[PDB]
């Protein structure tokens, strides 16, 4: 399913996870958002307990979207040990996201 | 809606006038159009629904991201994937979307 | 950079809005013009325009650019 994350649950779910985090910055009325969502859902199952996957609604949680200067959407952000590691803009292919997952493991 | 119908028309007319085609997944085209419409309603202008803004209302007055935006008008680059160039793989071959499908995704 | 500077387009920018080539692909590189505006703020409020450097050329033809696409003279 991939859990959702807000302004109050950011620190915990994302910034403090001991496993690498891939966050999906999306919006209910952005075309491509509908397109990556399945891929982000499939990538969640594939890497259980290996990376942490969360969805962030930019409408619902405008404070974080501002905080990380998220401008184009969807963006996919990567976090290791509360450090902003990577920024991939747009309706990203699964392979590109896959290639990015490996770059952060053991 | 009368706004959605107005938005629908602009997308259909503009696509033809620019040699661009809607997504092969029309539900994507539907989402964008409706987002443009919702922005048309609350903001005045059809502000691009595929960006985050620190200030929506100031954004409407600089007009940059007012659809059709600067990138789409000068460089034909549309990241909502409303107006797709022929070489893009997501480009279907419709330049028309049924009024019916636009409400179906509003319910979906 | 600063309003009213002579700048050169030094990257492949393809436009479809040039009067000599209306609704056709036309590369801009190698052209020279003036910096009309650097879009960042409306009324002291921050804006997300991703092509901030507006350059006026001849024929009142103008185009928006990223800073890295243009160079001073
Ligand atoms: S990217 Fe530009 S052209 Fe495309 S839908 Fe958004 S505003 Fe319109």
């Amino acid at each position: 399913e991939v859990q959702d994350v807000n302004d109050s649950s950011w620190k915990e779910f994302v910034l403090e996870s001991e496993v690498p985090v891939m966050v999906d910055f999306w919006a209910p009325w952005c075309g491509p958002s509908k397109l990556i969502a399945p891929v982000i859902d499939e990538l969640a199952k594939e890497y259980s307990g290996k990376i942490a996957v969360y969805k962030l609604n930019t409408d619902e949680a405008p404070g974080i979207a501002t905080q990380y200067n998220i401008r184009s959407i969807p963006t996919v952000l990567f976090f290791k040990n509360g450090e902003r590691k990577e920024s991939i803009i747009g309706a990203v292919p699964k392979s590109t996201l896959t290639d990015s997952i490996e770059k952060y493991l053991s | 809606n009368k706004t959605l119908a107005a938005m629908k028309n602009f997308a259909e007319q503009y696509a033809k006038r620019t040699d661009t085609y809607f997504c092969s997944d029309l539900s994507v085209t539907a989402v964008v159009i409706e987002g443009l419409a919702r922005h048309k309603e609350e903001l005045g202008s059809p502000l691009c629904p595929c960006r985050h803004y620190e200030d929506k209302e100031a954004e409407v007055k600089n007009t940059f991201w007012n659809c059709p935006c600067v990138p789409m008008r000068e460089r034909k680059e549309c990241h909502c994937m409303l107006f797709l160039t022929p070489d893009n793989d997501f480009a279907g071959d419709a330049q028309d979307i049924p009024m019916e499908t636009l409400e179906e995704v509003k319910a979906s | 950079m600063n309003v009213g500077d002579r700048v050169r387009v030094t990257s492949s920018v393809v436009v479809y809005h040039h009067p000599e080539h209306k609704k056709t692909a036309f590369d801009l590189q190698g052209m020279e013009g003036e910096v009309a505006a650097v879009l960042t703020e409306w009324q002291g409020r921050p804006i997300s325009a991703n092509l901030p450097v507006l350059v006026k050329f001849e024929q009142r033809f103008k185009a928006h650019f990223r800073p890295d696409e243009v160079t001073l003279i």
